């Protein structure tokens, strides 16, 4: 049961916590509860090859907690960078987030870029093409999700798990 | 060689255990701080009268 | 012997560094949450 | 040489450390949250590493691990509060559970300056220390009484 650390990063209210909740408990809550500093969770994934335990480090988007995050990026195996497809600023900031991750880990880190809230179709401001082009520019994995609809959340974690070192 | 492998194993085990210990401390610290302050915030929130 | 002394030196060092790193995490985590929640409590207290 | 400070709420754990560290004292009560760390030097090169723990119940579960790594345990009570004194038995038991007999323990009766409010006699403190086989001292963090001796006596007992 090898252990791996996933850190979740992104601007406030993009859906970092909701993605984790959907994966862990297959549930969703519309009521917003901002992450305070950081939250620690754990989940085992019984892959075909072996079993792995994922430590899930759910960081806050609130600016006041930014100083906490570097050490967790530094000690993480995977960085999941989330934005909100209905919010252009959140997407524009992902270059900065991926910059920070590379700064701490270089190429020795798996990065997944996530465009969340696909269910809010008429509010979309970031096309799936834009998200895909950004991820390719930065050589990171890409996926779009809806924590609310439960769309592509399992796929997100399966893709990440499959990329883990052996 | 065999000397480097033996020490790598022991260094890995120490890293694994210390990670386990301190990540548990961080978690408990987070939960305790949260629980501690939420009560104090709840008390004052109860006072809407 | 010479092997045990060499590995003990590296284990001691690794332990010392990890202690430093994780205690810094604990400290700054606590300080961040304290500052935040005190302001929250003050706001309730100021009304 | 790690020292962990243990005891019920508001007994003077932090004040003793602050008096020894900075020779300052605050009458205003600020409850310790979680566990705080400090370090200091004090005829030999003293390398004191102090762990100041919370008396608040909410943070009790954090303490055990720190007792394991602490070579010394300083268990503090308030001479004006008999319950704080009674609980030191439990505290010392826990130190034994984590360290057995390979630990230096100092039982501290603090706030000697509050003579008019003393609920615990020095004889009672001395008795408990003998019964539990630990060191004993009475202090006043406020006055600075026996604070230097507390650390000097604990230091001299280090391996
Ligand atoms: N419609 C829709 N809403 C979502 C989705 N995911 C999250 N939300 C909502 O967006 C808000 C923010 O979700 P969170 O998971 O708390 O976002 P976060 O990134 O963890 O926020 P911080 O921790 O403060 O940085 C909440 O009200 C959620 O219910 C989604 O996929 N679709
Ligand atoms: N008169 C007098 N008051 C003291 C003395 N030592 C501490 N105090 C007071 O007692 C109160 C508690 O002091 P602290 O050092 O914060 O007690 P503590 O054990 O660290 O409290 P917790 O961290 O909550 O467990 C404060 O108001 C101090 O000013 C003392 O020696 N004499
Ligand atoms: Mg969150
Ligand atoms: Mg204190």
């Amino acid at each position: 049961l090898r252990k791996f650390k996933l850190v979740f990063l992104g601007e406030q209210s993009v859906g970092k916590t909701s993605l984790i909740t959907r994966f862990m408990y297959d549930s969703f809550d519309n009521t917003y509860q901002a992450t305070i500093g950081i939250d620690f969770l754990s989940k085992t994934m019984y892959l075909e090859d072996r079993t792995v335990r994922l430590q899930l480090w759910d960081t806050a988007g609130l600016e006041r907690f930014r100083s906490l995050i570097p050490s967790y990026i530094r000690d993480s195996t995977v960085a999941v960078v989330v934005y909100d497809i209905t919010n252009v600023n959140s997407f524009q900031q992902t270059t900065k987030w991926i910059d920070d991750v590379r700064t701490e880990r270089g190429s020795d880190v798996i990065i997944m870029l996530v465009g969340n809230k696909t269910d809010l179709a008429d509010k979309r401001q970031v096309s799936i093409e834009e998200g895909e082009r950004k991820a390719k520019e930065l050589n990171v994995m890409f996926i779009e999700t809806s924590a609310k609809a439960g769309y592509n959340v399992k796929q997100l974690f399966r893709r990440v798990a499959a990329a883990l070192p052996g | 060689g065999a000397m480097e492998q033996w020490c790598s194993e022991r260094l890995d085990n120490q890293k694994e255990l210390m990670e386990e210990l301190y990540e548990e401390k961080l978690k408990i610290l987070k939960e305790s701080l949260t629980t501690f302050y939420q009560e104090q915030i709840q008390e004052r929130d109860e006072k809407i009268e």
